[PDB]
């Protein structure tokens, strides 16, 4: 007689017994562990009798046995996989059966089912519960995992860098490599970690409990293993001063990477700042202020944006960032190198940072390179290159683009209502903004000495905005048109809704005026068309100043002035 | 020796057997002072037997109770319960067996811990025919007497485990479930219960705390009552198939399988202690001679009960014998080999379990 | 006199959003109230003299100052539409106009009608206003009339929040200059024809509403109405600023002969005119009044009746082309007003002085005072300062001295005065000179040789010989010469 | 300005030193007809002292009342020669205060005084208040602060240099500041707010004016520094005159054309305004009794300049004889028309432009104007018994109330109209005769016995024609008109019985003589 037999017998009594007598059953199970100890049904029946008692004690024990002495049983590992499964009332259940035993055999068993997994996802957390469970495995697979986290993104080919690998990594993985003292990791792993680190940062923060902060703790954690956000910047300026006059590789290292984190949380402070969905949009605008006449300070209204003067203090030390970066040959390249490694398109955000700077440095040139990038990349919302084109146009004296840009950029505007300024993209702002801009084009135009008189015209239509401050301007107008006479202009009675602005022109037809022969219109009818454009005085002057621009698209013409 | 017999004759019994209490403690103290092993002589149990109604026999247990209290030395308040309770062969024994009986059940009412240890220690030191007679006496007084009184005897659990050790060991040599009279009432089975699942370990003390120098005289009590405890789940369902209250013979059974669980864990946690006092393989606390009568009394009442009616109860006691010798064989309680398990129980009924026992 | 400045300017022709009813332009709304205050000033202000200049880059007096309202109403109406608003040239014709027709001293209330939008310029009144200022020259602001003007503005522009966007500081600073003798008016409301009304009647009622007064004389009474409305007076800036105005019922108290009164210096003439309170003529004309006795009696008799005009002030009634009416003065208020006549509270009826002093024939008269202390044209002060006056003095002195003794005493009170004069002035060697001419015409003494002549002539030149010394002798200046006996 | 402007406290002074009495160099001829002696020059003391005094002429012709002024010569002491009472400011006691002085001293003691002691005296006298301020600060009780003090100090005398000019500059300064502080704590003394200062320098014709004219200098808030220079004799008189000129803001007229030279007078400018530097008016024929009343709108008082000469004396000996003179502007218009009002000229100021009140409407048409039967010669004899005259007795009324005429005027008035039918017609007891004295006597404040008489006898032939039935004026039976006229007479009686109790005595005897049916 096979002793299996007697061992499915015994068992199968046992197992008749539970729903009467568990104590009965326990002691057939009992003298049928004691004649055969090597039996692995009898040892498990009674390990499930346990489990099922949710006896931790007993089954806690059992589970040792069954594991130092028979380790080969898929049943065992289909157990064990469903007490990770409640590690990752029955959860804590199985969780107090974990804490019975010993920390040398639960490791042992951990690492046995890291192994044993196929998937690297489900392997790499498997194995993440032992090293925070065991700090002390830190050194023997600490890096190893972030390698082969490193490669596992790699070889799946990700468009973005955010995945559950670099995830995993930088919250989980990273900071146990770096924490752990015992554990001495190379310089240049150093900096790839970093470099993976600072990616996922700015990945998280572009597109978890404190990404800046994360991001700032393991840059001074990496500063002091080598060896305020505005603070440090005058500090590594300081080193600059010190090291960057005269193989020095930490001091290179330093300098650029503290300096392009310190830029990157500047930057997108900023971003955030103005227009915040891409992080009521504010575009940095220049309007010439004095338009009836390095260091520079950015004027801009406080009821727009209270937070002025921080935002104002973040573009700066970002400005100095960019430019101290810049200035070493050395730190340049290896910016450019870092840069290029990532991607080179750099997203929207650092493309509109980079824009406003080049906008504040003065070469306006890149600045309508980078707008051009921009608008490709690409008032409503999204038309903030239109007015930093225009005005990057009118800085350098272009006089037919900028009135080109600035004509197009009020086809989009629908609403019945030099210093750097800083206005919203609501039409209540960027509508003087237009308007002024416009007048000193014409005004600079027209005042040339010459015979233009569409010029004239058109100068006069556009200083009704904002009256009387042209009052000046438009006496210099009508003592030009006393001097010169026989003023042209077919459209002046389409536009020209304002009465001192007719009462002049009315007072010109008189004696005292002198017989200016005026041609308003395109001896009665040039009194009778007062007769009726008075009676348009009190109409929304906005609304027809836009009419006038919009339906007079020959202003281009009329530009060659 | 004679002064203090005639100092005693001029005083009444009661202050009689005071002064001669107090006078046997000192001439204890100083034998033991000058000796270490004293000898009773005697003198003093002729004193006892000479000095020492119902109000004077309480007050007598009384004093008897105060003063063991008051003594502080265990070794001459354990010699002078010997000298006072010791068999002597004489006419005189009966009323010794009852004082001694009336001052344990009074001890264990009033929770004296010095009277209940001599009581411990003494059961151990006397034939079986004594302890017998008091177990009965004490099942008979906290379970039938007065109803609720054997909640007292529960406590005494927590005082003297000693004691309930000692009691264990001589109810389970009184109730050998040989006959309908000898069924244990439901009250002592319960209290025994939860005594046992209290602590498995209240039956392995008697085993640990006395030194292993000698073997006990035969017809004495036993180290330990394992040898009841098994005896009594053997027979259990014989002895009820004997006497046939479904509900009671359901709790009953319950009962016994929870004790039977209980003497296995005792079993187990003993093959432990044995490893660790060397003692395995070598002491073996279930002697073979206390197997055979009641391997004889299955056997007879196997025959008696008719096994084709009463088959469930014979294979149930089959299999808790076979249960039971396997995990004493495993545990090194029992130093046998399987020739003579499988001799002894070939006359037994055929059973699956007791047949793989003997063939291993 | 009132001169309805009405801006024409291309600026008043704005429509103007009413609800309800059509467009109406602001020149409409302006045609609509200057037509109802016309309306009632011909009916309860007919002897007003009114004029309408209008207003633009020139000005100019469509009609002259005028009784004749229904010239003036039908004006408001036919209206060209002159451009170019300038305020200063038209403050300068409306200053022309007034002076050369009523002079310097007559009241001219000015409502003036602008629109909130001042101009742009040159002509405009903000340039004006900053400019002239500090610079004025000849061609001076022309805001502070020369005469007690009173500048009204109806700024008909909506609310002051339509005209306080751009400008109203210098309209309301404009009437400051002058001296705060005016009030802005402005159309609070949707500028709705019931807002105007009200506006123009608030106009009305601060400067066209006649002075109804009940004229007293003892218990004789009737209710008239002194046109023109009295101006406040003020007696000085420093002891008593508080401006007086005049009773409302005129108490006469007493007459004074034509003849005795001269030629007063008054404040301003006023008609009297009685008010009743064809009917006019068929109800009221046939009941007496009092305004008609007392012109008529006047007329007849030829004199005048101080009226008590309230506390220290006093007046005149009197009577008189050929036709004629009952027109009040306005004495000087003060205590004697009139220099000739006493402290006026101090003239009393006949019946308490002693005798009747204009006599029982009607010769005498109190009338005029002589003053207490005579002046120098009527003395006889001794003016040296030209040589001329001091050489006619000693030629007469010399000249009378030949008709001595005849003209003894003319010659010794001259020759006092000379001596008087002579001493007071410290002019001691003129005093010796005098003596040395008077020894010469003793030389030249005629063959007549009057005896006591020559007596004479010796004693005063030898009382100028002491004289001239300067001591204590006789140039004690009571110590007058006498001639010998 | 107001009463106290800044002209109406001056206070003249005068070098009084013996550097103050030498000829100034300007002989004069008042030898005309042997061999005459050698011409005799005016002292400059005698120039600066005369030309004040005709400054002081012609401020009190002009200005008789509200305008005072002192006098104080500085020599070795500090006289003031007259106090601030209107009756002391007169020119004849000026005269006698300065003929005693006497002529400046030649050779006392040069140099042992300055004019400095003049000028803080007139500061210190500047500081009392006049009698006309003494009224003013009484009649403002717990408010007479506005009132402002100004007032102006004149000085003539021969600075040496202009070091000294500054000198006295200073001292002035520091003892205006002195005498203020002592006000301060004062309450006779006023404080000093503006006082112009005025320092003409007088030196011999032919000598170089050791001082150079200056401007306006403040050197305080309460002064004003002027000082001119001038040659003495007639620079000194035309300064002067041009000083008072342009003081108290005064003009000038010339006016000419007078039948017999020119004549000029120096007036009040705002006589002027109707033109609106001699304005040269010329006379017109003056008519006897062409019209009487003539509209004047400013009585401005005269002062000739030239006051004995011949065209001065005719002009103003044809005046003071009574008859008016109306001058005429350079078509012509009727304007000014001088007067003598009992021997002070004045120059009236006549209105010959368009008058606003012309074409007024006519009497007949405006109410009360559709009847005609007044009593207009009636009422010209009620009002030619209430004619006007002044009292200089002011009598007392019942006990320690002098009682004001023009209230006894007011009273009469309402008195004698407490029954005065308006119309002929309406009554009949005035029209007749009979009761004219009654008429004329019962409206009296108290009838005399011999008036008594007098209603007695008119009542008793009232009663004489009503026996006799005498045909009494229309004014209806024959009975009826008596019993009417009766009535009347009781009604007017009866109005008048608390005037005294002889007017209810005659009132009873109406009523016992009366034929009451």
């Amino acid at each position: 007689m096979s002793a299996q037999g007697d061992c499915e017998f015994l068992v199968q009594r046992a197992r008749e017994l539970v729903p009467q007598d568990l104590w009965a059953a326990k002691a057939w199970l009992i003298t049928a562990r004691s004649l055969y100890p090597a039996d692995f049904n009898i040892q498990y029946e009674m390990y499930t009798i346990e489990r099922n008692a949710e006896r931790t004690a007993t089954a806690g024990r059992l589970l040792y046995d069954m594991f130092v002495n028979f380790p080969d049983q898929p049943v065992v590992w289909r157990e064990i996989s469903i007490i990770t499964s409640a590690l990752r009332k029955q959860t804590q259940f199985l969780r107090s059966l974990f804490e019975t035993l010993p920390g040398r055999v639960q490791c042992e068993m951990l690492l046995k089912v890291t192994e044993q997994c196929f998937n690297t996802l489900e392997r790499s957390e498997m194995l993440l519960l032992l090293l925070r469970r065991f700090p002390e495995t830190v050194v023997q697979h600490g890096v190893g995992l972030g390698e082969a986290l490193l490669e596992a993104e790699t070889i799946e080919e990700q468009e973005s860098p955010v995945n559950c690998f670099r995830k995993l990594f930088v919250c989980d993985v990273l900071p146990l490599i770096i924490n752990n003292h015992d554990v001495r990791l190379p310089a240049n792993l150093l900096y790839k970690y970093l470099n993976k680190a600072a990616e996922f940062y700015i990945n998280y923060v572009t597109r978890i409990v404190d990404p800046w902060e994360r991001l700032f703790k393991i840059l001074n954690v990496v500063g002091m293993r080598c060896e305020s956000y505005g603070d440090i910047l005058h500090r590594m300026k300081d080193l600059c001063r010190y090291m960057n006059n005269f193989a020095h590789a930490k001091y290179k290292n330093q300098v650029v990477y503290s300096t392009m984190l310190v830029f990157f949380k500047n930057a997108f402070q900023y971003v955030n700042s103005i227009q915040p969905s891409l992080f009521v949009p504010l575009v940095l605008l220049e309007d010439v202020s004095n338009v009836y006449g390095r260091n520079r300070h950015i004027v801009v209204n406080k009821a727009e944006l209270a937070n002025s003067t921080e935002v104002l203090e973040s573009f700066k030390l970002a400005r100095e960032s960019w430019e101290l970066l810049y200035s070493l040959e050395f730190l340049d390249k290896e910016f450019t190198r870092i840069c290029l490694a990532w991607k080179t398109d750099t997203w929207l955000w650092l493309r509109i940072f980079l824009t406003d700077m080049i906008i504040y440095q003065g070469q306006y040139k890149k600045a309508i390179a980078s707008l051009h990038h921009l608008a490709a990349l690409q008032t409503l919302e999204h038309q903030r290159a239109l007015i930093q084109l225009a005005t990057c146009h009118f800085a350098l004296g272009e006089y037919r683009m900028t009135c080109e840009k600035v004509l197009d950029l009020m086809c989009y505007m629908v609403l019945p209502i030099s210093d750097l300024k800083l206005l919203p993209c609501t039409s209540k702002a960027i509508m003087p903004y237009c308007l002024h801009l416009m007048l000193a084009c014409f005004k600079l135009r027209a005042f040339t000495d010459n015979r233009d008189d569409m010029a004239l015209g058109h100068v006069i239509v556009l200083l009704q905005q904002e009256w009387p401050r042209g009052e000046n301007l438009f006496l210099k107008a009508v003592n030009k048109i006393c001097q010169q006479g026989n003023f042209q202009y077919e459209n002046f009675f389409n536009y020209v809704t304002n009465i001192d602005m007719l009462e002049e022109f009315a007072y010109l037809r008189t004696q005292e005026g002198g017989k200016i022969h005026l041609e308003l219109l395109p001896k009665e009818d040039f009194r009778l068309a007062m007769e009726r454009q008075v009676s348009r005085c009190g109409e929304n002057l906005m609304v027809v100043l836009h009419r006038f621009c919009i339906n007079e698209k020959i202003l281009l013409l009329q530009t060659l002035t | 020796m004679s002064d203090i017999r005639h100092s005693l004759l001029r005083r009444d019994a009661l202050s009689a057997a005071k002064e001669v209490l107090y006078h046997l403690d000192i001439y204890f103290s100083s034998q033991l002072q000058s000796a270490p092993l004293p000898i009773v002589d005697k003198g003093p149990v002729e004193l006892l037997e000479e000095f020492v109604n119902s109000l004077q026999e309480l007050q007598l247990l009384e004093i008897m109770c105060n003063y063991f209290q008051e003594q502080t030395k265990d070794s001459v308040r354990q010699i002078i319960f010997s000298s006072l309770f010791s068999p002597q062969g004489n006419k005189a024994d009966d009323s010794r067996m009852s004082l001694l009986g009336k001052l344990v059940s009074m001890a264990v009412a009033v929770c004296r811990i010095p009277v209940l240890e001599c009581a411990a220690s003494w059961l151990q030191r006397t034939p079986v025919v004594y302890c017998v007679r008091l177990a009965k006496a004490l099942v008979d007084d906290y379970c039938c007497l007065v109803p609720g009184s054997i909640q007292t005897l529960k406590q005494i659990f927590s005082a003297s485990p000693r004691f309930c050790c000692q009691f264990i060991t001589s109810v389970t040599a009184l109730y050998d479930l040989s006959s309908d009279d000898l069924i244990p009432p439901m009250d002592l089975l319960e209290m025994i219960v939860t005594w046992i699942f209290e602590d498995p370990r209240l039956i392995l003390i008697t085993f640990l705390n006395t030194p292993i120098a000698a073997n006990l005289p035969i017809g004495f009590l036993e180290l330990t009552p394992l040898v009841g405890l098994i005896r009594w789940c053997v027979k259990a369902p014989l002895a009820y198939k004997r006497k046939k209250g479904v509900g009671m013979d359901r709790d009953s059974h319950l009962l016994y399988s929870k004790l039977h669980l209980s003497v296995l864990q005792v079993l187990m946690t003993l093959q432990l202690h044995l490893t660790e006092k060397n003692l395995y393989g070598r002491l073996g606390l279930i002697l073979f001679d206390h197997m055979v009568p009641l391997v004889e009394e299955i056997n007879r009442l196997a025959d008696e009960l008719n096994p084709l009616n009463a088959s469930q109860e014979i294979e149930l006691s089959l299999d808790r014998l076979a249960q039971a010798l396997q995990v004493a064989m495993a545990s090194g309680a029992l130093l046998c080999t399987r020739d003579d398990l499988r001799t002894l129980c070939s006359r037994l009924p055929h059973n699956n379990l007791l047949q793989l026992v003997i063939s291993g | 006199p009132t001169v309805v400045v009405m801006d024409v300017s291309l600026s008043m022709t704005r429509p103007v959003s009413i609800e309800g009813s059509e467009e109406y332009q602001r020149k409409h709304l302006a045609a609509h109230g200057l037509t109802m205050l016309f309306e009632h000033m011909a009916t309860n202000y007919k002897l007003e003299f009114t004029a309408l200049v209008v207003f633009s880059s020139l000005w100019e007096l469509m009609v002259p100052f005028t009784r004749d309202y229904n010239t003036l109403q039908e004006a408001l109406s036919n209206m060209d539409d002159y451009d170019k608003t300038c305020l200063e040239s038209a403050l300068v014709g409306v200053c022309n106009i007034v002076q050369q027709e009523w002079g310097g001293a007559i009241p001219c209330q000015v409502v003036l009608v602008t629109d909130g939008c001042l101009g742009i310029g040159r002509g405009s009144l903000r340039h004006s206003l900053a400019t002239q200022n500090q610079r004025s020259e000849s061609n001076r602001f022309p805001l502070p009339f020369p005469f007690p003007s009173k500048l009204y503005i109806m700024c008909m522009a909506n609310l002051e929040e339509l005209q306080s966007t751009d400008s109203l500081e210098c309209l309301e600073r404009l009437i400051d200059l002058n001296n705060g003798e005016g009030q802005i008016f402005t159309i609070d409301g949707p500028l709705c024809l019931k807002n105007v009304q009200s506006m123009f009647g608030k106009l009305i009622d601060l400067a066209y509403t006649p002075f109804h007064a009940v004229l007293k004389c003892g218990h004789l009474t009737a209710d008239v109405q002194v046109f023109p409305r009295p101006e406040p007076f003020v007696v000085d800036e420093e002891i008593d600023p508080i401006p007086k105005v005049i009773n409302t019922d005129l108490e006469i108290v007493g007459f004074i002969d034509i003849a005795d009164i001269s030629s007063p210096p008054v404040l301003s003439r006023h008609l009297v005119l009685p008010i009743a309170l064809n009917s006019a003529n068929q109800i009221a004309g046939k009941i007496p009044n009092f305004c008609v006795l007392l012109h008529g009696s006047l007329k007849v008799e030829g004199m005048v009746a101080i009226v008590q005009l309230g506390p220290e002030w006093h007046g005149m009634l009197y009577s008189q082309k050929k036709k004629s009416n009952l027109m009040m003065s306005l004495f000087e208020p003060g205590p004697e007003p009139l220099p000739w006549l006493g402290k006026m509270a101090q003239l009393g009826p006949i019946s308490d002085a002693k005798e009747n002093p204009y006599g029982e024939d009607d010769n005498k008269s109190p009338f005029p005072l002589q003053p207490k202390n005579k002046r120098s044209y009527a003395q006889n002060v001794t003016v040296w300062i030209k040589p001329s006056g001091l050489q006619t003095d000693v030629q007469k002195i010399l000249r009378n001295a030949r008709k001595l003794p005849e003209k003894t005493q003319t010659f010794y009170k001259e020759l006092n005065r000379l001596r008087k004069a002579a001493l007071a002035f410290g002019f001691l060697d003129l005093l010796k000179g005098v003596a040395d001419m008077l020894e010469r015409e003793c030389t030249l003494l005629p063959e007549t040789a009057h005896p006591d002549a020559a007596f004479q002539l010796t004693h005063a030149a030898q009382q100028l010989k002491l004289a001239s010394t300067g001591t204590s002798e006789y140039a004690a200046y009571d110590q007058n010469i006498t001639p010998l006996h | 300005m107001k009463i106290f402007s800044e002209s109406h406290k001056t206070v003249f002074v005068v070098d009084h030193c013996p550097y103050m009495a030498e000829s100034c160099r300007q002989h004069v001829e008042f030898d005309m007809l042997i061999i005459p002696l050698a011409p005799i020059s005016k002292s400059l003391w005698t120039c600066s002292v005369e030309s004040s005094m005709e400054y002081c002429r012609i401020m009190y012709d002009i200005f008789p009342f509200k305008k005072l002024v002192n006098f104080i010569v500085s020599d070795s002491g500090a006289h003031v020669l007259n106090s601030w009472t209107q009756e002391d400011q007169n020119l004849q006691e000026l005269m006698a205060a300065l003929a005693a002085v006497g002529p400046p001293n030649p050779r006392a003691d040069p140099e042992c005084c300055s004019i400095l002691h003049g000028l803080v005296a007139a500061v210190e006298t500047l500081c009392k208040i006049t009698e006309y301020q003494h009224e003013a600060r009484t009649l403002l009780m717990e408010n007479a602060e506005r009132v402002g003090n100004r007032g102006r100090i004149i000085c003539i005398t021969n600075a040496k240099s202009d070091s000294h000019v500054r000198m006295l500059e200073d001292c002035v300064q520091e003892t205006i500041h002195e005498h203020n502080k002592l006000a301060a704590n004062s309450d006779h003394l006023m404080q000093i707010q503006k006082c112009e200062l005025v320092l003409i320098h007088t030196y011999p014709v032919g000598e170089d004016s050791l001082v150079s004219d200056r401007s306006k200098k403040e050197l305080s808030p309460v002064l004003t520094s002027e000082v001119h220079s001038v040659r003495a004799g007639r620079h000194l008189a035309t300064k002067l005159n041009i000083l008072v000129q342009q003081h108290f803001d005064l003009a000038s007229t010339t006016i000419t054309n007078i039948p017999m030279y020119d004549v000029e007078l120096l007036h009040h400018k705002d006589a002027h305004v109707d033109f609106l530097e001699t304005i040269t008016l010329k006379w017109c024929t003056p008519r006897t009794n062409n019209i009487e009343l003539h509209y004047c709108t400013g009585a401005y008082r005269i002062s000739p300049v030239d006051v004995n000469s011949r065209p001065s004396s005719c002009l103003t000996n044809f005046l003071l004889n009574g008859r008016s003179v109306l001058l005429e502007q350079p078509s012509k218009v009727i304007s000014h028309m001088l007067s003598s009002h009992g021997g002070e000229i004045f120059l009236h100021v006549l209105s010959s432009s368009r008058s606003i009140l012309e074409d007024p409407p006519s009497i007949s048409e405006g109410c009360g104007g559709r009847v005609t039967d007044y009593r207009i010669t009636d009422f010209g004899e009620f009002m030619r018994e209430n004619r006007l005259t002044p009292f200089l007795d002011p009598r007392y009324k019942i006990d320690g109330s002098l009682e004001v005429p023009l209230e006894r005027a007011k009273d009469q008035l309402e008195k004698h109209t407490r029954y005065w039918p308006m119309i002929i017609s309406q009554t009949t007891i005035f029209n007749m005769q009979a009761v004219v004295p009654l008429a004329s006597v019962i409206v009296k404040e108290s009838l005399t016995e011999e008036d008594v008489l007098n209603c007695q006898k008119t009542i008793y032939n009232l009663v004489d024609m009503e026996r006799k039935n005498d045909p009494l004026p229309i004014s209806p039976k024959r009975d009826e008109q008596y019993r009417i006229m009766w009535n009347e007479l009781e009604t007017l009686v009866r109005a008048h019985i608390n005037n005294s109790e002889k007017h209810q005595r005659v009132l009873e005897c109406l009523m016992a003589c009366r034929s009451k049916p």
